[PDB]
């Protein structure tokens, strides 16, 4: 998979640049990089192809380049209508196509809001049902992009972690939920567990102790 | 004009076989290459397969482990994808995408290949809203409701909610104190865990002062299984 930043944010009129690191087997091996925009609940749209070229009827604000194994997408003068997810794709020396992880691009429409995060331990009831689930809930954050990181004590944890896609509230802020399923034993063995949401450079952290 | 429509989707059993069908229009079908692109819920795009114009050449993703086969019927302007031994992790959105293409020019003259077929271009210029595919076997089942009690951490404002887990199929409706409670209420979207069953969570923000003087009860209605539940959440 190609490497794109999880999220980039800016103000309207401001200029932005998404990077797309790759290898010598694709991006660095060919000048066939394409960029796609996917606006919410819609289907992808070609913005750039062969690195820098713009299909007919595509804004002069979308620019593309490349350097070694890393190509870029540069939006000049962000409009709100640029909001959405962006995917870079390259030809490979296996004659396959590859996609990047995707980058949620946010153009501010309302003043930034730091998330409100709460962490629940497993209920006694679930634990009598021989199961365990830590619920990590996040609300009231804008832009609508966050990074959920779980940690068992000091060490990070990736297995058994589920995270929903941010959704809009009644107050137009964003919310997201992250579950960490555990066995009753795993849950008893560790000192504590950490939920770490990263939002706009800032990171909040709550912690549940089985104790 | 240039358009693709995806169909043949729905909910299917693991280990079963499936066959999707894309339908084009507004362009010369038998001149372009075709792609399948999938997108697991909330995930990123993923390449599946590419078929040549005449359909005598196919390319598949090395991570599909050869569980997929791509085909086409140019006389019907229709593209096909077919599965075998589906898996729950095969849950995703399945897009149909044309491969850009056309003549190639040196000087002022343009050259084709034999038959006057287009050389390929390397960017999917046409997309059709994918049809969705869901892999789960669990017969209709009712949900279990566990209390997410107010952490001892909170003065200020406290948060508490219900963890409604292990139901099928969607949807589930979640109210608080019988609808009387609305402000500060956030009901999250459901997740499909490995289980093949759905889980979700509804939470409500309140003044920590209200704790012990105000009774919070989440009302869960899972119409499919005809199950209604009432749980009290307390410190
Ligand atoms: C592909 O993207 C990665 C991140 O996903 C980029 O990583 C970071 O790139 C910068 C530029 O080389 C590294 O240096 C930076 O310098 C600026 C000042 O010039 C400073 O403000 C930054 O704090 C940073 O020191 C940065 O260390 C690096 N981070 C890493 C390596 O994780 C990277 O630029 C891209 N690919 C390559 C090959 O650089």
């Amino acid at each position: 998979a190609l490497t794109q930043p999880a999220s980039v944010s800016g103000s309207p009129g401001q200029t932005i640049t998404i990077s797309c690191n790759g290898t010598s087997s694709d991006v660095g091996g060919f000048d066939s990089v394409s960029w796609y925009q996917q606006s919410p609940g819609k289907a992808p749209k070609v913005m750039v192809f062969d690195v820098s070229h713009r299909p007919s009827g595509i804004s002069n604000r979308f620019s593309g380049s490349k350097s070694g194994n890393t190509a870029s997408l540069t939006i000049s003068g962000l409009h709100i209508e640029d909001e959405g997810d962006y995917f870079c794709s390259s030809l490979t020396d296996r004659s396959h196509r590859i996609f990047g992880g995707g980058t949620k691009v946010t153009v501010l429409g309302q003043p930034k809001a730091a998330p409100s995060v709460t962490l629940f331990p497993p209920s006694s009831e679930e634990l009598q049902a021989n199961k365990a689930t830590l619920v990590c809930l996040i609300s009231d954050f804008y832009p609508g992009a966050v990074t959920v990181a779980w940690k068992a004590d000091s060490s990070p944890v990736k297995a058994g972690v589920e995270t929903t896609t941010p959704s809009k509230q009644s107050n137009n802020k964003y919310a997201a939920s992250s579950y960490l399923s555990l066995t009753p034993e795993q849950w008893k063995s560790h000192k504590s567990y950490s939920c770490q949401v990263t939002h706009e450079g800032s990171t909040v952290e709550k912690t549940v102790a089985p104790t | 004009q240039e358009q693709l429509v995806e169909s043949g989707g729905g909910v299917v059993q693991p280990g079963g076989s499936l066959r999707l069908s894309c339908l084009a229009s507004g362009f010369t079908f038998h001149k372009y290459g075709m792609h399948w692109v999938r997108q697991a819920p909330g995930k990123g795009l993923e390449w599946v397969a590419l078929i040549s114009d005449d359909g005598m050449r196919k390319y598949h993703s090395d991570s599909m482990w050869g569980r997929v086969t791509i085909s086409r019927d140019n006389s019907k302007n229709t593209l096909y994808l077919q599965f075998s031994s589906l898996k729950v992790e095969d849950t995703a959105m399945f897009f149909c995408a044309r491969e850009a293409g056309g003549p190639i020019w040196h000087d002022d003259v343009k050259y084709y290949d034999f038959n006057d077929g287009y050389y390929n271009y390397h960017y999917m210029d046409v997309w059709g809203k994918g049809t969705t595919v869901t892999v789960s076997s669990a017969s209709t089942k009712g949900p279990s409701v566990f209390p997410l009690a107010p952490s001892s951490k909170s003065g200020g404002t406290a948060a508490l909610g219900c963890l409604v887990k292990d139901y099928f199929p969607e949807p589930v409706t979640v109210s608080w104190n019988s609808g009387a409670l609305t402000s500060g209420v956030h009901t999250f979207p459901a997740v499909l865990q490995s289980s093949g069953l759905y889980s979700l969570s509804s939470v409500v923000t309140v003044p920590s002062s209200s704790l012990g003087t105000q009774t919070y009860i989440c009302n869960v209605n899972h119409k499919p299984s005809n199950t209604k539940v009432d749980k009290r959440v307390e410190p």
